[PDB]
């Protein structure tokens, strides 16, 4: 991010994103791949929550747990609050799902989790 | 054993630099005009270069 | 500095103009398609002395 | 070099501090406000003759 | 011809300098006298300079 | 009153330097040869150097 004399050297995703600032772009440099580039992405609009401080943002990249509403939540539980089996994500059965997969997949829905 | 003090002679700066002359760099993508009729150009990206 | 050459019977030139974005931006929404850098491109008489 | 003023018939000062810190902070928890930077301000007579 | 070499000096470094003289730099906020009473005084964000 | 010109003597380049003669680094963490048993040498982590 800044020290712009850093701007020459090889960065490390970790030294340019985190404790600093990064946009997509120091991202992009240090990885070269748009794909987890853009899990990242969705990672820093999740993380949006979590820009602040150092763990805040490193717990939020790890996805062992969900802020709050779980817009982060990248786990693997299928279990609801009282325990129900969740459908399958991207398909319909048995309900149809409003918001899917094919819609957010920043959020990282799996089969059921 | 006596001291001379014209002073210094200097009225022009002097730089030294990269050694390719070029520090910082953006990296950019290649862009084609593809003709806009009746509005605005559209724009692509070239096959030609390098992305 | 660009060469000369002869085409309808005159001499004329062989000045070109290419354009160019961030492929730094290269991912994300359309309309946002806009150029930033215009580079006029040549061909000279390189030619070293000493 | 401070512009000595003459208060009350004795000359004193015009020096003052100015205290600065980070910028992000509501970024973690709030009141964890403290000073890191320390400025003292003042007035002097600028002069270039040659 | 005849090489008279008595070395040279060069006792005082020669540093050269960046064009603003100031490289890096960090934003950083104005804390006025935003005061806490009885114990150690409070800080707080000023509005008398720019962010 | 007359100019002499005939350039002058720079056929070695001159650099400068940064105040700690090295320019940047990355840190690095110290490793062991675990000997490999037949097939892959092992790596092991060394406790030697710090971290
Ligand atoms: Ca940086
Ligand atoms: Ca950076
Ligand atoms: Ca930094
Ligand atoms: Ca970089
Ligand atoms: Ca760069
Ligand atoms: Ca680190
Ligand atoms: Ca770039």
């Amino acid at each position: 991010a800044n020290t712009f004399l850093e701007e020459v050297r090889k960065g490390n995703l970790e030294r340019e994103c985190v404790e600093e600032t990064c946009s997509y772009e120091e991202a992009f440099e240090a990885l070269e791949s748009s794909t987890a580039t853009d899990v990242f992405w969705a990672k820093y609009t999740a993380c949006e929550t979590a820009r602040t401080p150092r763990d805040k943002l490193a717990a939020c990249l790890e996805g062992n747990c969900a802020e709050g509403l779980g817009t982060n939540y990248r786990g693997h539980v299928n279990i609801t609050r009282s325990g129900i089996e969740c459908q399958l994500w991207r398909s319909r059965y048995p309900h149809k799902p409003e918001i899917n997969s094919t819609t957010h997949p920043g959020a990282d829905l799996q089969e059921n989790f | 054993r006596i001291i001379e003090n014209h002073g210094t002679e200097d009225e022009l700066p002097n730089y030294c630099f990269p050694l390719g002359g070029i520090g910082v760099t953006d990296t950019y993508q290649a862009i084609k005009a593809t003709n806009g009729n009746g509005g605005a150009t559209t724009w692509a990206q070239d096959n030609t270069f390098a992305e | 500095q660009g060469v000369m050459v002869e085409q309808n019977g005159k001499l004329e030139s062989q000045v070109e103009m290419q354009f160019f974005s961030t492929s730094v931006n290269a991912m994300n929404e359309a309309n946002a398609i806009q150029p930033k850098l215009l580079l006029y491109s040549e061909d000279v008489n390189m030619e070293t002395p000493d």
